[PDB]
């Protein structure tokens, strides 16, 4: 969504988790991490909805 | 017309962090406490068998004095 994007994706702000040891821990907190990010980036869509058809 | 669109002035505020208060103590006061604790279960451990031991030598004596006609 940030190499190669779509649709709207590029329209939109937000940041991606990295990891540093490659373990299960981090790649649990990264997940939460980008739970976060979808709530902005799903608040970011709700506030700028353009009217047009479907 | 009408859709489905956010109002004018947008929706409100919506949070996306992580949010820990840190609530507690520091650990000098909770090794206080428990330093606190332990002491005043020693006091009264030490007065509680210092009074047990003196009933057993009561209780004892006692038997000193009842064992001969047994």
């Amino acid at each position: 969504r940030k190499t190669q994007p779509y649709d709207v994706y590029d329209q939109v702000e937000f940041d991606v988790p990295i990891g540093s040891r490659g373990d299960c821990y981090d790649r649990y907190l990264c997940r939460v991490e980008e739970m976060r990010q979808s709530i902005r980036i799903i608040s970011q869509c709700l506030n700028k909805m353009p009217p047009g058809e479907i | 017309v009408k859709q489905d669109m956010p109002p004018v002035g947008g929706y409100g505020p919506i949070d996306y962090k992580r949010n820990l208060p840190r609530r507690g103590l520091s650990g000098y006061s909770m090794f206080a406490v428990g330093i606190g604790a332990l002491l005043f279960g020693y006091w009264s451990m030490m007065r509680w068998n210092r009074e047990r031991r003196r009933l057993q030598i009561e209780d004892f004596e006692a038997r000193i004095a009842l064992m001969p006609l047994l």
